[PDB]
């Protein structure tokens, strides 16, 4: 699942709720450290909310197992992520992915 | 019959091809020389810290470095460019080697879990200690004198290493070996020593930027020619007998 | 003993800085003694003591000096910046002496003038370098502009000492002469080990020494009077890498012919070492070979399965990574993954055979000889492996093994495709 | 300095424009180069004109 690692946590208490726009400035990455996506160098943080089944359930379940502030590593599995169909162009078949994580605030 | 090939080509995907920008960081280390060879010994365990102040990324990526785990020269060299393993020319780089960076050992892009409560980055004011711990490899850090266990085995030490720190930029931080330059806020443990005790004479001893090849030259381009080390002839000093 | 050097313990203290020798002390811890050693001694010269020192012409046994040819970095320039025409010009100091010496490289470890790609001259020597050797000029130091030159047209290439044009021995500025252009001439500095040189290719005709003498008045030109950026230096390097073909080695072949077979081999005597890199990772219980000639050991292998990282190719043998999870007591635990031969023959004994699935035995010639790790997150490879031998023959080179590299299943018969070198 | 520069510069130049070739020059340096061949009067004025 969302085995969840924090690398320089916060207050570890303001979890996020229902209609709550988790404003992310994640980069993400594959297995063997080939990376796959980012959000740094475009200068644009992500923003979605909880529910509304926009996001794969990866980022969903960290930010739910998450507190504000706080820097970390997720580490999703294909069973949630695109699968043995994959994401095409980009994702292979099968693949576990990392995501160094860094939420910054709610809306 | 375009945009069916197109969207055919794309999705095999073996054939893409992946690129990654890397910072841009160098090493360093301190004017002493390891040089322990076996039969003339002199001390098997020391002791050194680093203190921080800053380590923010005020207009860079926050992909950052800052490692103090040794690394195999027998595997390595102060290059400023290379290696398959995404580069990142600095410390715990080669494969046979570790690194220390807060929360884990990344042994040539392999992270390994420490074992240490209240895990967290070498983030402002927080000290980092370092020991030796050679014929059973298990060589020991501490950050503010708490256990970080797990540590190291059969990382190559056959023979010798060399002492080293990496950092990439926005960083501000202070070494500490002893005299007023070692303001020591966690002493040397039982059987270790404060690393200041090869002092030798004809030069206060100093950093060195890991035997540079050039440093930004100004004048003109100086080709700082071959000094391989202090010793063309080996790497160890003389007991005589 | 451990007097004061007890490293667990220490029980008593006062370590002094006499614990290393009087190489590391001087006569300021030595006065005391060493005025009663030399009167003593000049007593004994009293009783009449006959004893020359040992390493002296006069008793002639001083033979344990030799030069120490490593690290010969021969600094550069672009091979983009060559220039095949007009007159070129530029300085060059120097902070010591020694095995050191410049000119003009072609673009081609082989120090300069060894082969017909560069001409350079000594300071250590004060004698030409292109093929061979022959003396010219005169010799240098610290504080010494060298200024070689060349004029691209008519071949008039000289080297100017702080305004002195150096000569040969029939007296004549024009040290080489009768240079075909090619692919241009670029600049070039070699250094041995303690040697230390600094250079300016045109960057500042006011941080040029000395070129209103010799340099401007002869239409000779600096290399970067125009480019308004940092020209760029490289060097030969330490390490080694994997970029080329060669096909013209001292002899050794390359073919493919089918189980399969290529074509190799030389006869020079290899005392030294050699490396490979094959080019193809190809693709389409597991055996399939690689030959190599000196088998039962003409000289001892050393096979061993190996990653990227290498830094040495001489007779460092038997000098080659594990998890130990604590759990805040400091007892290792979860160390499964841990450090992550000598017999192969072809024609007296054998061959050498791969296997796959994870899942590894290489082994040679069908005998089991414990192999110990399967340890693989993941490792590109190609195959290189390295030794000596008496030179017979010296080298050869042969679902199965060609499975477990890309993207199809196992199946034995590899296909045609139009790469394979 | 300039002024030394002519001062020993005029009278090379006086020397080269005279002694630029002769039949009489050559068989008298022939002779001269075999008992003790013209000598470098060349050498010398390039020599003067590389600080000139």
């Amino acid at each position: 699942g969302v085995e969840i690692e924090t690398i320089s946590p916060g207050d570890g208490r303001t979890f996020p709720k229902k209609g709550q726009t988790c404003v992310v400035h994640y980069t993400g990455m594959l297995q063997n450290g080939k990376k796959f996506d980012s959000s740094r160098d475009r200068n644009k943080p992500f923003k979605f909310r909880i529910g509304k089944q926009e996001v794969i359930k990866g980022f969903e379940e960290g930010a739910a197992q998450m507190s504000l502030g706080q820097r970390a590593k997720l580490t999703c599995t294909p069973d949630v992520a695109y699968g043995a169909t994959g994401h095409p162009g980009v994702i292979p078949p099968n693949a576990t992915l990392i995501f160094d994580v860094e939420l910054l605030n709610l809306e | 019959n375009q945009h069916l090939i197109c969207d055919n080509l794309l999705p095999g995907r073996d054939l893409l091809l992946q690129t990654r920008l890397v910072n841009h960081v160098s090493s360093m280390r301190p004017n002493i020389f390891l040089g322990v060879s076996e039969g003339s010994a002199q001390y098997k365990k020391w002791y050194y810290e680093l203190m921080v102040d800053h380590t923010e990324p005020f207009v860079t990526a926050e992909a950052t470095h800052l490692r103090v785990g040794w690394a195999s020269t027998e595997g390595y060299s102060p290059y400023p460019g290379g290696g398959e393993e995404w580069g990142g020319n600095g410390v715990g780089d080669d494969l046979f080697s570790y690194g220390f960076d807060g929360l884990h050992l990344w042994s040539g892009c392999i992270a390994r879990t420490v074992s240490s409560p209240n895990q967290h980055l070498l983030r402002t004011d927080d000290v980092i200690s370092c020991c030796l711990d050679l014929s059973a490899p298990s060589i020991s850090f501490r950050i503010n004198g708490q256990p970080v266990q797990g540590m190291f085995e059969n990382f190559n030490i056959d023979g010798l290493f060399f002492p080293v720190v990496s950092f990439s930029a926005g960083i501000k931080v202070r070494f500490l070996l002893g005299g007023r330059h070692g303001e020591f806020k966690f002493l040397p443990p039982p059987g270790y020593a404060a690393c200041y005790e090869a002092v030798l004479p004809k030069e206060k001893l100093k950093v060195e930027h890991s035997r540079e090849y050039k440093q930004e030259r100004t004048y003109t381009r100086d080709l700082l020619g071959p000094t391989v080390s202090l010793t063309q002839a080996a790497f160890t000093p003389v007991p005589v007998d | 003993q451990g007097w004061t050097y007890g490293i667990q313990q220490d029980v008593k203290n006062r370590r002094n800085p006499r614990l290393v020798p009087y190489t590391l002390l001087d006569d300021r811890t030595k006065k005391s003694n060493k005025d009663s050693l030399r009167e003593a001694v000049r007593t004994l010269l009293g009783y009449g003591y006959h004893l020359e020192a040992p390493d002296q012409d006069h008793a002639s046994r001083a033979e344990v000096c030799s030069g120490t040819g490593e690290r010969f970095r021969i600094f550069r320039a672009e091979k983009t910046y060559a220039v095949k025409a007009g007159r070129w010009y530029f300085e060059f100091e120097a902070v010591t002496a020694g095995d050191m010496r410049v000119g003009w490289s072609r673009p081609g470890d082989l120090e300069l003038g060894s082969d017909d790609r560069a001409f350079a001259f000594d300071g250590f020597k004060a004698q030409r370098w292109h093929q061979g050797n022959e003396h010219y000029g005169r010799s240098w130091q610290a504080g010494d502009v060298v200024g070689c030159m060349v004029d691209m047209n008519e071949h008039t290439m000289m080297f100017t000492l702080n305004g002195e044009i150096l000569l040969d021995d029939s007296g004549s500025e024009l040290a080489f002469k009768d240079f075909d252009v090619g692919d241009g001439f670029i600049p070039v500095c070699s250094l041995g080990v303690a040697q230390v040189g600094r250079m300016n290719f045109g960057k500042d005709v006011s941080t040029l020494k000395y070129f209103t003498i010799c340099g401007l008045q002869e239409g000779y030109e600096p290399f970067a009077v125009n480019t308004n950026r940092d020209i760029t230096m490289w060097l030969s390097k330490r390490l080694p890498q994997f970029l080329q073909v060669p096909s013209n080695h001292e002899h050794i072949e390359v073919t493919r012919i089918d189980v399969t077979q290529k074509s190799f081999g030389s006869q020079n005597n290899n005392t030294d070492i050699m490396f490979y890199r094959l080019s193809m990772p190809i693709e389409c219980t597991y055996y399939y070979s690689v030959r190599i000639f000196p088998g039962q050991e003409p000289a001892n292998v050393w096979v061993g399965w190996i990653t990227s990282d290498f830094h040495q190719y001489d007779t460092g043998f038997d000098l080659d990574v594990t998890v130990t999870l604590g759990d805040e007591k400091g007892k290792v635990h979860e160390s499964i993954k841990r450090s992550n031969p000598g017999q192969g023959r072809n024609n007296s004994n054998g061959l050498e055979i791969g296997c796959v699935v994870g899942l590894l035995t290489f082994i040679a010639n069908g005998k089991e000889l414990s192999t110990y790790y399967q340890v693989e997150p993941s490792t590109k490879l190609f195959p290189a492996v390295f030794a000596q031998a008496t030179s017979p023959n010296v080298f050869q080179f042969e679902g199965l093994f060609k499975s477990e590299h890309k993207n199809p299943v196992p199946q034995c018969p590899p296909r045609l495709h139009v790469q394979f070198l | 300095l300039p002024i030394g520069l002519n001062i020993c510069a005029p009278g090379d130049q006086e020397l080269i424009a005279l002694a630029k070739n002769r039949f009489s020059l050559k068989d008298t340096e022939e002779e001269v180069r075999d008992i003790i061949l013209g000598i470098a009067n060349v050498l010398f004025h390039l020599e003067q004109k590389s600080k000139y």
